[PDB]
């Protein structure tokens, strides 16, 4: 598939409507995703790994934090996920709890100190 | 063929391991929506853009609920 | 495309001879636990054995044909009395076929 | 010398068992490598040194039935915590195949 | 090609027919043990004389074993040394060293010997005694229900991989009732007159019921009824007909 | 290597781990293809299996001298306590067949829980062997040891005691 109709499928998934009932949200999606396509910051899978760890310590789950580390082992045993950093950074950003500073935690380096 | 169905095995496994990772972090995406997002992530795409659009669209299906 | 194909099926048996997530391929049940291919093949091979042990002077071809329903129609009509290429005035079917052909004659 | 041997050895001295190129040359001292990588091991070997004390203690006092209901219930807690540490160690072994 | 391929499929043809094991097998350590042990022997410098046996997989032994335990026997696994079933040590599996294999197959052959002696008893009345003849029908009634369960399990192999340690524990509440009978009938297989050979057979069951006065006890009870069955007939006959006229009798008391 | 092992720890020792009644399940061949330290771990794990082998032999004969209906009621509860040591040997093997990176550490971790249940019941079986305990005084040395100090043997021995008391309600029912 071309990427644009894949963004179209995504906007048909979250919303219950089709793309004959809305064209502003999908145009907003093509506005933001386009010209900011394909990662330009640090993309090691270790950096995002230490932040889902940070989250499961804060939820007081030590069994799930070590269950994850074996789910993290299986991704490395197979090795079929092409961008291991991105889809986990995405799932980390959409996290919510089941139930002062924070910029001194790990942040992906921006890479404007290097011409890329 | 066969080894391309063994590749289908190594993708059907990973699609369940991420499904465990999705529920322990309790993201709102079910397996169908996550299926669009993993194909997007294969092509190379900024999660800092995508999470903003998902947090935008989820803010418009609870505003038009 | 890949998650369309992802929903494929696989066997219950897991290999004791492959490790690394075998999806299995089923060791194929015994020959007396199959039939109407294996039954026909068994009949054909025994018939060919008999032909070799004679020299070709015996001649029983057709390891299949006749099936059940056509023979049942012919035997329903032989009690009226009819001739064909099956009546005149598998291989064990000759034993059952004579006992009910002679009834109609 | 390669890094892989030390990484595979050091995950066993946390149980308190010597590796191949990691040996304990003195009882009082913690686990020693047999240059900077050699220096790194001192902070990691403190864990195996501390582990030996609790493990030896819940070995002896658990099967001491003149040590009372309290003390064997103490051993239960100590042994179960050492168990949850072995849970961690099992994962760390499995994530090999060298890891720093 | 057309008949050999169908044959190669259905009948496995690697442990009763000289043809090595053919499979898309790769085997990683968890089951690759026998090759690993042979390589360990070679690295430890024998030096020569390899270990070569006919090489079966695991699930095949399971199907064979279920068939043995139902009450039919003679397979290509399990050689007889006087008629007692024991491990055929010309067959190796892809794992289990050939020595641990020896132990696990030894336990199941130890179970199979008891079923062999019970089946030879059932055979020795069909080629009457009127007590042995009445005992084999009870033994037969147990074996019918046993064989049905084992045959239905075999169908679910065609539809699933199973190993030896599963089928021993799965069939525990039947092999447990049989182990008690292995102690009771061993004194009931020690046979002058036909009425004392019936009394000594009947009395071991009579004492084994009072010993456990449980699920093996209902087995002993159902077996005891089927050999007090001739005695009730003869005692009724001695009373109401005014005579009992049988050879030396089927009742203990003589006139 | 774990199908020999999860059968060596049960009642099938093999030529590698040599069973003995003075101390069984000892390695007789050091494998160079394994890690050098792992063998020590294995021997520690092997301790558990030695007890399970001895426990089976005592149950194999049963079900004045040591014999009676009491010894066939101790064994009956000993069956039920030993059942999650049979199931936990098959379930691991089911896990191992797909996953290739898994190791001995998982088994050591998971079968650590019976090195508190098994040794505190080992003295109970050894005492009934070493003393002439076949009478009505068997229930005393169960009910004195059932108080325990550890939670597995705290709840285990009561299940065993129930069967022996159920035997004591067959004599005392025909009596009474």
């Amino acid at each position: 598939k071309s990427p644009n109709v894949l963004l179209q499928n995504l906007c048909c998934r979250i919303l219950g409507r089709s793309e004959a009932d809305v064209a502003q949200q999908f145009q907003y999606a093509v506005r933001v995703i386009g010209s900011n396509f394909a990662p330009t910051v640090e993309r090691d899978e270790f950096l995002v790994a230490e932040k889902i760890k940070k989250e499961l310590i804060r939820q007081r789950r030590e069994a799930d934090a070590a269950l994850f580390s074996e789910l993290h082992r299986k991704l490395h045993s197979q090795g079929v996920l092409k961008n291991k950093w991105s889809i986990l950074y995405l799932l980390l950003s959409l996290s919510e709890d089941p139930r002062s500073y924070a910029t001194l935690f790990a942040q992906a380096l921006p890479r404007d100190a290097h011409s890329t | 063929a066969a080894a391309a169905a063994a590749n289908l095995n190594a993708v059907r496994e990973t699609m369940d391991v991420l499904l465990e990772i999705s529920r322990i972090l309790n993201t709102g995406l079910d397996m169908e929506t996550l299926s669009i997002c993993v194909r997007l992530c294969e092509q190379g795409i900024n999660p800092e853009a995508l999470s903003s659009v998902i947090k935008e669209l989820r803010k418009a299906t609870e505003a038009l609920k | 495309l890949w998650e369309a194909a992802l929903t494929y099926e696989a066997s219950k048996r897991r290999c004791w001879e492959r490790v690394g997530c075998p999806p299995g391929h089923r060791e194929e049940p015994y020959l007396t636990e199959a039939g109407r291919d294996a039954f026909d093949k068994f009949c054909r091979l025994h018939q060919g054995e008999l032909q070799l042990l004679a020299g070709g002077v015996l001649q029983a071809p057709q390891p299949v044909l006749v099936k059940e329903c056509e023979l049942v129609k012919d035997v329903l009509n032989v009690l009226i009395g009819v001739v064909s290429a099956t009546f005149s005035l598998p291989e064990s079917i000759s034993s059952l076929l004579s006992e009910v052909a002679e009834y109609g004659t | 010398i390669t890094e892989a041997a030390l990484v595979r050895d050091i995950l066993y001295v946390f149980q308190g068992i010597d590796g191949k190129n990691i040996k304990m040359n003195n009882t009082e001292n913690c686990y020693k490598v047999e240059r900077s990588l050699r220096d790194t091991a001192v902070r990691l070997s403190e864990l195996g040194w501390l582990h030996n004390k609790i493990r030896r203690y819940t070995d002896q006092r658990s099967l001491d039935r003149s040590f009372g209901l309290v003390g064997q219930s103490f051993c239960a807690a100590l042994h179960q915590e050492l168990r949850e540490y072995y849970r961690l160690l099992s994962v760390l072994h499995s994530q090999l195949q060298s890891l720093t | 090609p057309d008949d050999r391929s169908w044959l190669e499929h259905h009948v496995v043809h690697q442990y009763w027919t000289a043809r090595p094991s053919q499979f898309p097998h790769s085997l990683h350590l968890h089951s690759n043990l026998a090759a690993v042990w042979d390589q360990h022997l070679y690295s430890s410098d024998p030096l020569y004389v390899p270990d070569d046996r006919v090489l079966v997989t695991e699930t095949q032994v399971i199907r064979e074993t279920l068939w043995l335990l139902s009450g039919v026997k003679k397979l290509f696994i399990f050689q007889l040394i006087d008629g007692k079933v024991t491990v055929r040590n010309n067959i190796i599996v892809t794992h289990l060293t050939h020595s641990c294999l020896r132990s696990v197959l030894e336990q199941i052959a130890a179970y199979g010997q008891v079923v062999f002696r019970l089946q030879e008893f059932i055979d020795e009345v069909m080629g009457p005694f009127r007590t042995y003849q009445a005992f084999m029908w009870a033994l037969y009634k147990y074996f019918i229900s046993f064989k049905e369960e084992l045959a239905e399990i075999e169908k679910c192999i065609i539809n699933t991989t199973i190993t030896l340690a599963i089928v021993v524990d799965k069939l525990a509440p039947r092999l447990s009732q049989l182990k008690v009978l292995h102690k009771v009938f061993s004194t009931g297989v020690a046979e002058t007159r036909n009425v004392v050979r019936a009394s000594h057979l009947l009395n071991t069951l009579y004492k084994a019921i009072l010993e456990y006065d449980e699920q093996t006890v209902s087995l002993l009870f159902s077996l005891w009824v089927e050999t007090v069955r001739p005695y009730l007939q003869t005692v009724d006959e001695w009373i109401v007909h005014g005579h009992l006229w049988d050879g030396a009798r089927e009742f203990i008391i003589q006139r | 290597m774990i199908h020999e092992l999860l059968l060596a720890l049960s009642g099938y020792p093999g030529s590698i781990f040599t069973w003995n009644k003075r101390s069984g399940l000892q390695v007789s061949q050091d494998f160079p293809f394994l890690h050098p330290s792992e063998t020590s771990v294995l021997n520690r794990l092997c301790r558990l299996g030695t007890d399970y082998i001895r426990f089976t032999e005592f149950i194999e004969q049963y079900t004045g001298g040591l014999h009676g209906i009491y010894l066939r009621a101790f064994c009956t509860g000993l069956d039920s306590v030993l059942q999650p040591y049979r199931q936990a040997l098959l379930d691991l093997e089911q896990e191992f067949l797909g996953d290739p990176h898994l190791s001995i550490s998982h088994v050591n971790y998971f079968l650590d829980q019976f090195q508190l249940l098994f040794p505190s019941v080992m003295v109970v079986v050894e005492q009934i062997k070493s003393q002439k305990i076949h009478g009505c005084q068997i229930l005393e040395t169960v009910y004195k040891h059932s108080c325990g100090g550890l939670p597995p043997v705290r709840s285990a021995l009561e299940k065993i005691l129930a069967v022996c008391h159920g035997v004591m309600y067959k004599q005392l029912s025909a009596w009474m």
